[PDB]
DNA sequence: TCCCCTTGGCGGTTAAAACGCGGGGGACAGCGCGTACGTGCGTTTAAGCGGTGCTAGAGCTTGCTACGACCAATTGAGCGGCCTCGGCACCGGGATTCTCCA
DNA sequence: TGGAGAATCCCGGTGCCGAGGCCGCTCAATTGGTCGTAGCAAGCTCTAGCACCGCTTAAACGCACGTACGCGCTGTCCCCCGCGTTTTAACCGCCAAGGGGA
């Protein structure tokens, strides 16, 4: 399945662009698909720890929000 | 690695800031001072990383510049 | 009976100070909560958002817009040298960035 | 014979749009079944609600949105326009995350 | 019933930009912002209480966690309209 | 009073502190950088710890209000 | 038994991703110098440890009343639902800006 | 400096859709009373924090001197951009299922 690899190049480059990044470097897209995966990975897994201790099996935008607070990373915008 | 009685001059002046005639514990500034050369010493880390990048052997200020930057301190 | 007065309008406060007080005792902060304490507390929750709205109200403004849009709260965040302090580790759904390009990236003359 | 600009012209322009611009940059129906790939890992039918997808997209394009920019100064720091994988390793491993 | 501050931060927009709006989507912002900001607080407060073995969030409490939470001078203003917020409802009734 | 105390972290005590982090070589620019940063960093911590020794009403700063006054800059 | 809502499939169509290719300019290796920093030695300066004296103030006990928890009665502030118009975006094409080669 | 052409700005028109305001209700904040208690105030102890003195030596520092490493300068090439062409799959709509919960 290794939807990893639709985080294509255009968007991979878009972000560099927002974060200002003038060249980039042509190993840069397999090295910001780990990047990326490793931080989803994280966030995905203690979020289902707060469904299913809540015993739910629908994952929520608030248990994201939890543990991306958990995680440091305080999301604004999605709930309170 | 700091020593003592230059350190505890050194907290009681910033501390003549905030409050005037504070007491410090023994324990107190040994817990400040440990920390410091903790965070010192866990910086210059990070900077050498800043050095050993761009192929330098010398740490610069703007090695530390950088590692602050990154750490989010700055 | 006297005619009920609302705890905020005894502060004269826009921000509600009997559902403060509710929310101190339903988090379980402590086993108890003095009657000032939601008070304080809702006077400065008031000012903090009166701060960020103002210098948001400002960026809308500088870009003709009359409402308020995430933009507008990301562009006073950052551009305030307190507000990026206190929410230095916080992301904003449709921030975006301060425009911002290294000058070593410039075109060089 | 048509127009050409310079190598670094039109990357400033990208810069200066996507600087600008708030929308988010990765595509949408990709990154739902990079999320629900993710998923199966953990427990089988798991449902995200739109709204706890599209909170994580936000989370993540800002995590690699705030990483870009330290890599940037990581080249900058070697003086390369260029960001490397080791500036990605260099600035991950400054947060202490690598 | 779901509870939002967006009617107070509403009534707090027309007192400084009586001319100004605000999108629902930006007013989730804001009330993710209240939200956060009174956890900080309230949660200071309680740690305050319980390093020093009281059972009671009193206004010194938030005070205290208001100038350890807050960077310069918002915590002093914010120290400033809090104390006149106690006084006016101390004085008041 | 005390005044120019931040010269007592003296040049080797930052090269101690520089060598344990595997620095081998310091700019001379270093010392001065390094003192504003020691600095800078201790306000911070000394700020909170006496914000809780004025809390309990004390004169005294405790062990116990560097702990707490760290444990918040962890934050 | 019945409603709600999340996932999957179908189709188009269309815009964005993939692919190609020339070239340029930036990465990067090689080289020279000079200066800037580590090492060594004599000097001094003050840190650190052993000892003395005092008093502030942390920390504990005791006593009582203030004040907040509790709860029953009352109501109005604030939320869920509905409606409309005006702010803003997207569209088009004319005007100004900016870049790059001459 | 010029100039053309491609890129961006502004200005006007159109739409739509979401914000701001209105109305019903409720349930959640406020009023008035009671009772426990907790923390606020007093008073005693004695702890350990601050000041000082004097000796010791090990750490700091000023300067001498070299060489190792920083940095500018030169050459190369390669490899990433930018723009034209091809392809795919992303996104929107609409329907389906069944699946869970009451």
């Amino acid at each position: 399945r290794d939807n990893i690899q639709g985080i294509t190049k255009p968007a991979i480059r878009r972000l560099a662009r927002r974060g200002g990044v003038k060249r980039i470097s042509g190993l840069i897209y397999e090295e910001t698909r780990g990047v990326l995966k490793v931080f989803l990975e994280n966030v995905i897994r203690d979020a289902v720890t707060y469904t299913e201790h809540a015993k739910r099996k629908t994952v929520t935008a608030m248990d994201v929000v939890y543990a991306l607070k958990r995680q440091g990373r305080t999301l604004y915008g999605f709930g309170g | 690695l700091i020593r003592k009685l230059p350190f505890q001059r050194l907290v009681r002046e910033i501390a003549q800031d905030f409050k005037t005639d504070l007491r410090f514990q023994s324990s107190a500034v040994m817990a400040l001072q440990e920390a410091c050369e903790a965070y010192l010493v866990g910086l210059f880390e990070d900077t050498n990383l800043c050095a050993i990048h761009a192929k330098r052997v010398t740490i610069m200020p703007k090695d530390i510049q950088l590692a602050r930057r990154i750490r989010g301190e700055r | 009976r006297a005619k009920a007065k609302s705890r905020s309008s005894r502060a004269g406060l826009q921000f509600p100070v009997g559902r403060v007080h509710r929310l101190l005792r339903k988090g379980n902060y402590a086993e108890r909560v003095g009657a000032g304490a939601p008070v304080y507390l809702a006077a400065v929750l008031e000012y903090l958002t009166a701060e960020i709205l103002e210098l948001a109200g400002n960026a809308a403004r500088d870009n003709k817009k009359t409402r308020i849009i995430p933009r507008h709260l990301q562009l006073a965040i950052r551009n305030d040298e307190e507000l990026n302090k206190l929410l230095g580790r916080v992301t904003i759904a449709q921030g975006g960035v301060l425009p911002n390009i290294q000058a070593v990236l410039l075109p060089k003359k | 014979k048509p127009h050409r600009y310079r190598p670094g012209t039109v990357a400033l322009r990208e810069i200066r749009r996507y600087q600008k611009s708030t929308e988010l940059l990765i595509r949408k129906l990709p990154f739902q079944r990079l999320v629900r790939e993710i998923a199966q890992d953990f427990k089988t039918d798991l449902r995200f609600q739109s709204s706890a997808v599209m909170a994580l997209q936000e989370a993540c394009e800002a995590y690699l949105v705030g990483l870009f920019e330290d890599t940037n100064l990581c080249a900058i720091h070697a003086k390369r326009v260029t960001i490397m994988p080791k500036d990605i390793q260099l600035a991950r491993r400054i947060r202490g995350e690598r | 019933r779901k509870e939002s501050y967006s009617v107070y931060v509403y009534k707090v927009l027309k007192q400084v930009h009586p001319d100004t709006g605000i999108s629902s989507k930006a007013m989730g912002i804001m009330n993710s912002f209240v939200n956060d900001i009174f956890e900080r607080i309230a949660g200071e407060a309680s740690r305050l209480a319980h390093y020093n073995k009281r059972s009671t969030i009193t206004s010194r409490e938030i005070q205290t966690a208001v100038r350890l939470l807050l960077p310069g001078e918002l915590a002093k203003h914010a120290v400033s309209e809090g104390t006149k917020a106690v006084t006016k409802y101390t004085s008041s009734k």
